[PDB]
């Protein structure tokens, strides 16, 4: 495990535990997806927590969440990439720049840094053009 | 990097997809 990795799970659970108090709550979960375009019952997110709930407490604590991240994908995700492909993609030309992928980040939160959106891009970036076609995206997805 | 919030955007999508199948 990197520190890489560690940095990405506290990146990952941060998108969740919003208030930072370092569990997720239901009402944590649901504003998460609400903001990705879905609106789960009540029971849906007790549904999705209890899941994962190993001590049962109706919270998940981090090692709770990186059981979460560390379940597959593993038969349905090239089609759930090939609509992040669209989402990410938002002039549909077939080609990510750094400008739509800066809205993506804001739009799960981030607001900062430039330097970082590009990095981002040049490392998801295998042909040199300066973007993020659809192969490319595939592989940054499946990292 | 900073792939996180992706990933987990990712992954909680499929989660709650994976949700509503089992049960
Ligand atoms: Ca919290
Ligand atoms: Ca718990
Ligand atoms: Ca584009
Ligand atoms: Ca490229």
């Amino acid at each position: 495990l990197t520190e890489e990795q560690i940095a990405e799970f506290k990146e990952a659970f941060s998108l969740f535990d919003k208030d930072g108090d370092g569990t997720i709550t239901t009402k944590e979960l649901g504003t998460v997806m609400r903001s990705l375009g879905q609106n789960p019952t009540e029971a849906e997110l007790q549904d999705m927590i209890n899941e994962v709930d190993a001590d049962g407490n109706g919270t998940i604590d981090f090692p709770e969440f990186l059981t979460m991240m560390a379940r597959k994908m593993k038969t349905d995700s090239e089609e759930e990439i090939r609509e992040a492909f669209r989402v990410f993609d938002k002039d549909g030309n077939g080609y990510i720049s750094a400008a739509e992928l800066r809205h993506v980040m804001t739009n799960l939160g981030e607001k900062l840094t430039d330097e970082e959106v590009d990095e981002m891009i040049r490392e998801a970036d295998i042909d040199g053009d300066g973007q993020v076609n659809y192969e490319e995206f595939v592989q940054m997805m499946t990292a | 990097g900073h792939m996180g919030k992706i990933y987990a955007a990712m992954m909680i999508m499929d989660y709650y997809k994976q949700s509503k199948v089992k049960k």
